């Protein structure tokens, strides 16, 4: 049989998928078994509640740095603290999974589920307003111009576990703003300073491109 | 504002195409002389070598896969000269050769495939060699019928020499290349955020905690 | 309600809000040809009872507790008669954790099961012949179960925040002051070691800091209870 | 499996039509979408 | 000798030796030189369905940069 | 028939099962007989 | 205790796997000058050359099967330079090479395949060539119509040389290595365990008798 | 430790006031609660 | 024993084993003797009582000469006889 070589021969593509010479033939390995919590896909990760670090500064050392206070000694229709919504960005994403995630990716799209916690008190009310300004904008002054959007309400002297679904974003980003509809109901006898925490991850239309590598991991290697 | 709206394929998620396009992971010096030297060089096959991979490998606990190895080669120099070759695995249980010239290169059991240097680089294919079911990157627990060092996650080794009784003067570096075929990972776990400090063993600095997620001025400002 | 067991009886409230970690219940050991050869004994009258560990006293500083599995039974009642006398080991866990707390403290604690839990050696000092490794006390605490060091990293080296990919569950004393997950067998191989290797370890930690008025009880008791399941032992060794 | 090899190996035509590896495997690109004001020959052009 | 494409977004490499060779998600080839030349296959990589050859308007949330 | 190679090539893989010119063509062995004690496995000497 | 409980497959312990992974038997040193050496070299086909098949082989007394020669080369320094060699393959009862130039490498019925040294290692398939239906490991009784030589264990012989009229200053270090197709065994033997004294015959030194277990304290204490 | 071994329950009174228990038989030294 | 011999030709190996015990005295003379087997992850025993504990068996070979038996598991400190 004639033939003829192309150009490509002998060349070694890191990428390409081929197979080798099985260098123990007829080999028989230890056979699988169903072992629970299997995998097939990492989207299956990116859409599990992780904690943000949203306390991101320098005053805050342990798990603190992923708490929001909240007192009554702060005023009503004020801001109490707000963040953006990038995941592979320097901020409280980095400390997600969705965040370490889109680090191992360039492009992610689709939507996001945020959700916030509260503990206090039961016989403790309030009111937070939650309100999610899309990019393109500035995050709102006030609460006014944050209720003309799409924002909630939240009593967390009734119902705790809240949650809230951003509708889209791609790859400035959009903001995520809690403010103090109003002050923190307190009765006799309780402290009056509790903490919210806030959770996020992936819904099913997420979607993953092209891999690179990380930058975080500062090590070339160890030994 | 380029803000895609188009839901991008999954495919590239998966945890196949999450430990594919074959890297390295060791690179080894063989330089032959007189009796100032080996002659010979001996690699132990690891995984955790370079940390970019390891974190890949500890998102999860319990993974099975083949192995696809390719060995370049050239001098320090970068010359590539016609020289005939022996590379030889060795899998586990069995005794490492000692010296260039010595018996265990002549073992029949001991696999070994020779080639030119100015051969394309050689490839070969390990299977599955495990006697568990699995590998463990994490075996909390001594193996006694010093700590954690699993039974079983020796593939084995290598050693690599050229086929002569001469002392060939003669300075090469060696780069081996990994694919990974056919993955089946279990037990998703969180990723690792400290710089480590020595292999095998997942230690860490107590006070130079780093921060996942870096710093800001307040937690008012987003930016 | 009542839960009652072998010769236990635990009260709790009415509740089918429990996790099934991964999805699957427990079961016992299918055809290998161990189960061929020979008959693993099969204990499902008396070892299953829920046991009562020693009550723990979360405060205003405390870092967080840990077990390890099976070690935590590996000295406890029959169950530990069968487990340093059989060096092949299977089961499922029914883990039920309670606080007993008033509605005038608060406080977020956080319930996860991790496989493989691997602690870590602190006192950073890069030798082979140092290698400051926990000592056996700390990686096998035993019955008691120690505590931690540096929670926001799991004195494993991992990050918490990421912690919920784990089979979790939200302890908040405003909500629910109980909480409960079943864990199957995890291991890659059917049976192992029963007091040389655990295979997975509970944690608890306060992400929310117990906090209180003056006059309250200045610490809340936090009680574990636990039921095996399916288990299975083989090679009586004396 | 023998074989013989003839002149025409090792070379690179400008003009040949071959394939190569693609090095981005099991990548996803983005998909079409109908644009308007499409060719499919540039006699349209010419007319 | 070594080829390595860099898909977008990534760092390129700054020196000889440095780490961004050693790097897996960006592919690489390795060839001898009497080895006849390398042939690659690159898909489109763009996010949009096509390239813009004219984009008039700033990107910005100096001109005309696609 | 134009093609291509990829690494592998030229390598000898003490392991691997591939055949090689039988320098007797057409030859003919003498052929085998019901020799009494074969065997086709180890395990049956191990057992 | 990594103790196994999982029944592995039963393909590696058949004689066919058992003497496939093709190993070294012979190696031979072939130098070209004047009047001082050679310039070819001959080497009678063997089985029994290196011990550790030699016991594998004892394991039974009547085998038969086909033989997968492959002949590598360096220089005794290790390059590999554009020279053109000659093996030649003797059938039993054929006249071996005397001299470099004699006639018998020139001769038809001995086959013979001429490569460069810069090609790949040659490889070639000899068939079962016993007059007999199998090869006798063993043949008590003498061959008269000196004692135990098997009448037909020879496969035949090689020779090697280069192709050219000049002695070209030439010192090669060739190796071989020797798969075997379609084995099929017969009348197991039991395991030689004393080490031998000289080939073909198995003698035995009746002083130094070596013991097959080693030696502990007592029969009361195991360890 | 050593009682939770035996015939016990548990009661958070916090929750379900009044418990009850049933001894399963004496005759006539004698059990303990 | 050809089995220690063959499983120095490889790795790993698992199963069940049949160990058997031949006598060879007069017809007339008659014992008892206990074959006692530890599994792995023990000691051998003290005495007879702690091994009479376990897997074993008896055999009267005053009566019945060739004695077996089989030992269930084994892999790769091991199992005493």
């Amino acid at each position: 049989l004639p033939t003829e070589l192309r150009p490509g021969t002998n060349q070694f593509l890191t990428t390409e998928d081929d197979t080798a010479a099985p260098i123990l033939p007829g080999f028989s390995p230890t056979p699988s078994i169903h072992i629970p919590g299997e995998v097939r896909s990492l989207l299956e990760l990116c859409r599990v509640e992780t904690i943000l670090e949203v306390n991101n500064t320098t005053d805050a050392t342990g798990l603190n740095r992923l708490l929001i206070p909240v007192s009554a000694q702060n005023k009503a229709d004020e801001l109490c603290a707000a963040f953006m919504v990038d995941p592979g960005r320097i901020g409280p994403w980095q400390s997600t999974l969705v965040g370490q995630i889109c680090r191992y990716y360039t492009q992610w799209s689709g939507s996001l589920k945020v959700t916030f916690m509260f503990t206090g008190s039961f016989m403790a009310t309030g009111k937070m307003l939650i309100a999610y300004s899309p990019p393109g904008s500035a995050q709102p002054a006030n609460r006014e111009t944050a209720m003309l959007g799409t924002h909630v309400i939240w009593d967390f002297g009734l119902q705790s576990s809240v949650s809230l679904v951003i509708p889209w974003i791609s790859n400035t980003a959009g903001v995520v703003t809690l403010w103090y509809q109003t002050n923190y109901v307190v009765p006799p006898e309780t402290p009056g300073e509790a903490y919210i925490i806030a959770m996020g991850a992936a819904q099913d239309n997420f979607t993953l491109k092209i891999c690179k590598d990380t930058d975080e991991v500062t090590q070339q290697a160890v030994l | 504002t380029r803000c895609v709206m188009n839901r991008n394929g999954v495919l590239e998620a998966t945890i196949s195409h999450f430990f594919s396009r074959s890297g390295l992971v060791g690179v080894v010096n063989l330089t032959d002389g007189g009796t100032d030297t080996t002659g010979y060089a001996v690699w132990d096959i690891d995984i955790m070598g370079f940390v970019q991979l390891r974190r890949k490998c500890e998102m999860f606990t319990y993974m099975r896969f083949n192995a696809e190895f390719t060995f370049v080669t050239t001098t320090e120099n970068g010359e590539a000269r016609p020289f005939m070759l022996q590379y030889m695995y060795v899998p586990p249980g069995a005794p490492k050769p000692t010296g260039r010239d010595a018996f265990q290169w002549q073992t029949a059991t001991n696999p070994s495939v020779f080639v030119k240097l100015t051969d394309p680089p050689a490839q070969v294919s390990v299977p599955f060699m495990s006697p568990a079911s699995a590998y463990q990157w994490f075996y909390d627990g001594y193996p006694t019928f010093t700590y954690g060092q699993c039974p079983n996650n020796m593939m084995g080794t290598f050693a690599v020499r050229v086929v002569s009784r001469v002392a060939s003067q003669l300075k090469l570096q060696t780069r081996v290349y990994m694919k990974l075929k056919h993955v089946r990972a279990w037990i998703p776990r969180p990723i690792r955020s400290q710089p480590y400090l020595l292999k095998n063993f997942p230690n860490y600095d107590s006070s130079k905690i780093t921060y996942s997620a870096r710093d800001r001025a307040s937690i008012k400002q987003a930016n | 309600a009542q839960l009652t067991v072998g010769n236990s009886s635990i009260t709790t409230q009415e509740a089918a809000n429990i996790v099934l970690a991964y999805g699957e219940w427990p079961e016992y050991c299918p055809d290998t040809d161990a189960t061929a050869v020979d008959k693993p004994t099969r204990p499902d009258v008396s070892v299953n009872r829920f046991y009562t560990l020693d009550s723990k006293m979360w405060q205003e500083n405390s870092t967080g507790w840990y077990w390890k599995f099976p070690d935590v039974l590996n000295k406890t009642g029959v169950f530990g008669q069968n487990a340093q006398f059989h060096y092949l080991y299977r089961s499922g866990f029914c883990l039920h954790v309670q606080c007993n707390a008033s509605k005038f403290h608060q406080g977020a604690l956080l319930v996860a099961v991790i496989p493989e839990f691997v602690l870590a050696g602190r006192g950073s000092n890069t030798k082979p012949n140092e290698a400051p490794h926990p000592g056996f006390n700390t990686t096998f605490p035993g019955t008691a179960g120690a505590s931690f060091n540096d929670p926001y990293v799991l004195d494993s080296g991992v990050p918490l925040s990421q912690s919920l990919i784990y089979p979790h569950q939200w302890i908040n004393l405003r909500t629910n002051n109980c909480a409960t997950i079943i864990v199957p067998y995890i291991n890659a191989v059917p049976f192992d070691s029963a007091i040389n290797h655990s295979n997975f370890g509970l944690i608890v930690v306060p992400v929310s800091p117990l906090k209180y008025s003056s006059g309250a009880t200045t610490a809340i008791p936090i009680t574990v209870t636990i039921a095996p399941l399916n288990s299975e032992f083989g090679g009586l060794r004396q």
